[PDB]
């Protein structure tokens, strides 16, 4: 039975291999990208990294992170959207300036429907990034904001434009307790975004270590 | 085949046990593949690495890392030397078993698919099949690294294919409700059936080979034949609503496997096309499930990241 | 050790040394009933009262009360009802937890090894239960084996609990580098070594306990005699209550402020289930702490009144039957608060 | 034709039914089980 021994051992070592990898892929936090063709920005504009989907390596304040961009799948985006179950967040990057451009917006707003009724994604929040501000000022001192959002009922500031389109983005989210949407204007500097996107990790993991325990 | 099926005896309720459990994974499994040494057995999983299951003595004897760690599916190749897998990133990996020093080691990297392999099945030692999310199923060569065929007549997202027992035949299904036969050496669609009314997620072969059973998301397993063409057997059962994941025969054909994602699956009759049997033991959404060639054991992944075999 | 449970009926500090007279009319043996205290001496004046010269005296010429009898017999029973509900809430829970649909999860392990802790305060307390009802024992070893096995359990609950309350803290504050930190296989050796450092500082709270012939008395060599008792109260009360509340203390102020900072409080039920157990906890152990902290004080001489002497005795009873429903009484905390529990009793209904 | 195809399937099933371990019950030395 000396064969049968050396199998067992072997077994038990490529298996505590495999745990340890395990581990390690658990202490990484995965991240999942979505848009309307347009995203990527932060991934750009982060100045530093590391085909179906691309993986960019990412690591900040000690903790490493993993986003996963699908703008590149033509397929159905259900059949493969079950598959990302377990990551922490999602990024959602959507131009600002895209309501102009025709349709967009309607666009933008049936994917999060989508992605907010597919009973597969309960228990992880989205992050929204909203992209093209600075151009957004120039595209609205024209544009009434009427003929995307009909009955608009307010004036041309872009703050009360900026606080409406939260505004709707905030009216998706159906459930308003189980997913916790959080919401940033992408600027030129990198330093703003990233602690927004490590504050929202450090939110979603605070979430998901209160539903651990052995009670629930 | 109701009513020409209604004299013969059903088989009845089997009381199928797990003969063994399988815990070397932390993560969902999608698919796997039986050998033909009827003695290992391969699952892929978010890990990121690739394993083969030893079920005759419950052990593993391969850990392969994955450079894709979203990998969807897996096939073991009838030879044993080859083992493939799919994933996000179009590109199905051909890693060798031990064949050169005993380690095991990237033989190809197959690339030139664009949307996510979701199935993909070893037709001989040197040439592979590969089903992909971009409508286009290719086969593939491990000497070239090209397609030598490639079959674009489906209109739909493609899910899964299934070998004959020849080797020289192949079916896939897609989202669209028409799914037609493609032939190696004609190159060309011969057959098409129709009959379904939702996606298309499981296709394997009648072991004789003149008929394969899929099932639908709507809760329903129709069987297709190359000579009626029209659907004779069709499988329902009128009390859930959920879909069918993944679909197996048996050794023989009688008894049918069904990968119905209520947490359990549903084992019926080929042709009684009654209940015959409820595999309960899965604490999670069910995706892969395979009968050994010899029919001795049975197993069947699920999302509960464990693996039981059936005897 | 588990002072509570002892045939305590006479209790002599206040006077030692006497005269020798011939009103001397007996000496009772106080050391069987309870080695705490030495061998007294009768007098003549038909009631209870109380060294080297006085000894050959008496060879040559030749109170606690029955409160406690009375208390011992109701408290037979307490422990007798609280064994039957709390080992079978804790057989529960440790089966659900065992039959977790999720694995290698932190928490759920600490949380099935408090559980065992807790199994262990059940399973040794039938032996002091039947010790009291006959005064018999069992080999002149069980005596002592059940008092080892309830300071394993205790320390090994108030080390679990105060463990399970920094994994709270790392995993809500610190959640940069807590995932990191800890992991399946960390948690694992982490439950293993406060399962060493349990049965390293229970170790010389058992080490020297002698089954008496209806007790468990303690040999305590000439040196330590005074050292055992003293080092028995101070450790399990620093390392008992006080050091764990502060830890605690320190712990569940910050996961609130991180709830606070972050908007989370409405989200934190979880956090707060473990909270009303961790504060019933302390409400529970703290009369036995405070007792058993005044007769640690009590070698000064804090409480020299006999009738104080008793009144502390008596508490320190009471307390300590406290303790033993609290044990059971915390896996009804658990279904009353748990929600995911409540559905595992309504499944196996 | 569709009788004669559901005839040749039958014949399939039950001639190697006998050999299939899954219909019918087989001793568990024999199996690995
Ligand atoms: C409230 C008081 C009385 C409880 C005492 C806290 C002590 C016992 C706890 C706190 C953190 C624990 C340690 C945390 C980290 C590890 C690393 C692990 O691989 C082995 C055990 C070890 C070394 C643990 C042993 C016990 C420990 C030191
Ligand atoms: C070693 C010393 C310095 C530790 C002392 C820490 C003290 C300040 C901690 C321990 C427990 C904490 C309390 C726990 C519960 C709550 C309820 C919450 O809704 C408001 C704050 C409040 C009331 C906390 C305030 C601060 C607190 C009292």
């Amino acid at each position: 039975s000396a064969e049968d021994k050396a199998a067992v051992e072997r077994s038990k070592m490529i298996d505590r291999n495999l745990r340890e990898d395990g581990e390690k892929a658990a202490r990484e936090v995965k991240l999942l990208l979505l848009g309307a063709g347009e995203s990527g920005k932060c991934t750009i504009v982060k100045q530093m990294k590391i085909t179906g989907i691309v993986e960019t390596h990412f690591t900040f304040k000690d903790l490493h992170f993993k986003m996963f961009d699908v703008t590149a799948q033509r397929s159905e985006r259900k059949k493969w959207i079950h598959c990302f179950e377990g990551v922490t967040a999602i990024i959602f990057c959507v131009a600002l300036s895209d309501y102009d451009l025709v349709n967009r917006m309607h666009a933008s707003m049936k994917l999060f429907d989508s992605i907010c009724n597919n009973k597969w994604f309960t228990d992880t929040s989205i992050i929204l990034f909203l992209n093209k501000k600075d151009l957004f000022e120039e595209k609205i001192k024209k544009s009434p904001l009427t003929i995307c959002y009909p009955e608009y009922a307010g004036s041309n500031t872009y703050e009360e434009a900026a606080a409406y389109i939260q505004c709707q983005f905030e009216d998706l989210n159906k459930r308003k307790d189980t997913k916790e949407i959080y919401t940033h204007f992408t600027c030129s500097t990198d330093t703003k975004n990233v602690q927004f996107v490590f504050d929202a990790v450090t939110d979603v993991i605070i979430k998901n270590n209160l539903k651990d325990c052995g009670l629930f | 085949l109701s009513q020409i099926t209604n004299n013969i005896d059903p088989v009845g309720r089997i009381q199928m046990r797990t003969r063994r459990t399988l815990r070397g994974h932390l993560a969902k499994i999608y698919a796997m593949h039986w050998g033909t040494d009827s003695r290992l057995l391969v699952s892929a999983s978010q890990d990121g690495k690739l394993i083969i299951w030893d079920s005759y003595t419950t052990n593993k004897v391969h850990a392969i890392p994955l450079r894709s760690s979203w990998v969807m599916t897996c096939a073991y190749a009838p030879s044993g030397n080859y083992v493939a897998c799919g994933g996000l990133d179009n590109i199905c990996s051909i890693y060798n078993l031990k064949t050169r020093e005993g380690n095991v080691r990237v033989s190809r990297e197959l690339a030139g698919h664009t949307g996510y392999l979701s199935c993909c099945r070893f037709l001989d030692d040197n040439q592979i099949v590969t089903s992909s999310g971009d409508t286009t199923c290719a086969l593939w060569d491990i000497e070239t690294g090209q397609q030598t065929t490639t079959f674009t007549g489906h209109t739909g997202d493609v899910m899964s294919l299934s070998l004959a027992p020849d080797t020289r035949l192949f079916v896939s299904g897609a989202c669209d409700a028409s799914a037609k036969l493609w032939d190696v050496r004609e190159g060309m669609c011969r057959q098409t059936f129709t009959g379904h009314e939702s996606d298309i997620n499981a296709i394997c072969f009648f072991p004789n080979g003149n008929a394969f059973a899929t099932g639908s998301d709507d809760a329903t397993c129709r069987l297709f034949d190359l000579r009626a063409d029209q659907e004779l057997m069709t499988y329902s059962h009128d009390n859930i609503i959920c879909g069918i994941t993944s679909v197996s025969f048996s050794k023989s054909g009688r008894l049918l496997l069904a990968g119905y994602d209520d947490f359990n699956c549903n084992v019926w009759d080929a042709l009684k096309a009654d209940r015959a049997g409820v595999l309960a033991g899965h604490d999670n959404r069910v995706s892969c499930l395979g009968v050994t060639d010899d029919g001795m054991a049975v197993a069947t992944g699920s999302w509960d990241s464990f693996l039981k075999i059936w005897n | 050790q588990h002072h509570g449970v002892t045939k305590c009926n006479i209790t002599c500090s206040k006077m030692t040394s006497k005269i020798p007279v011939a009103l001397l009319i007996h000496y009772q043996q106080n050391q069987a009933s309870c080695c705490k205290r030495a061998i007294i001496l009768e007098t003549r004046q038909h009631r209870l009262f109380c060294e080297q010269w006085v000894k050959d005296a008496m060879q040559h010429l030749d109170y606690i009360g029955d409160i406690v009898v009375f208390g011992t017999v109701f408290l037979s029973i307490f422990y007798s009802v609280i064994f039957a509900i709390g080992l079978v809430g804790n057989l529960l829970v440790v089966f659900a937890l065992t039959n977790s649909k999720k694995p290698k999860s932190v928490t759920d392990i600490y949380l099935l090894n408090l559980a065992l802790s807790d199994l262990l305060f059940v399973a040794t307390l039938p032996f002091w239960t039947h010790y009291l009802i006959n005064e018999k024992g069992l080999h002149n070893a069980m005596c002592k084996f059940t008092t080892a096995f309830f300071f394993i359990g205790f320390f090994g609950s108030i080390f679990f609990l105060t463990v399970i309350s920094i994994d709270r803290y790392l995993a809500i504050v610190l959640a940069a580098n807590s995932m990191n930190n800890r992991t399946v296989q960390h948690g694992v050796t982490i439950s293993l070594g406060v399962w060493a450092a349990a049965i390293l500082v229970a170790a010389p709270q058992f080490m020297f306990t002698k089954q008496k012939e209806n007790e468990c008395c303690g040999d305590y060599p000439e040196v330590l005699q005074e050292i055992w008792p003293v080092l028995r109260n101070v450790e399990t009360n620093f390392l008992g209550f006080l050091l764990p509340l502060l830890i605690m203390s320190y712990c569940y102020f910050r996961i609130i402020q991180t709830l606070f900072s972050s908007k989370n409080h409405k989200k934190a039920k979880a956090i707060k289930l473990i909270l009303l157990v961790v504060i019933v906890f302390f409400l529970f152990w703290t009369p036995y702490n405070v007792v058993i902290f005044l007769e640690t004080l009590k070698l000064y001489d804090f409480f020299p009144s006999c009738d104080m002497r008793k009144d502390l005795r008596l508490a320190l009873s009471v307390t300590e039957t406290v303790a033993f429903s609290h044990c059971c009484l915390n896996p009804l905390i658990y279904a009353f608060a748990g929600e995911k529990f409540r559905r595992y009793l309504y499944h196996l209904y | 034709k569709v009788s004669k195809a559901a005839a040749d399937l039958m014949a399939y099933c039950e001639a190697h039914a006998k050999e299939d371990p899954l219909l019918t019950p087989v001793p568990a030395s024999e199996n690995p089980f």
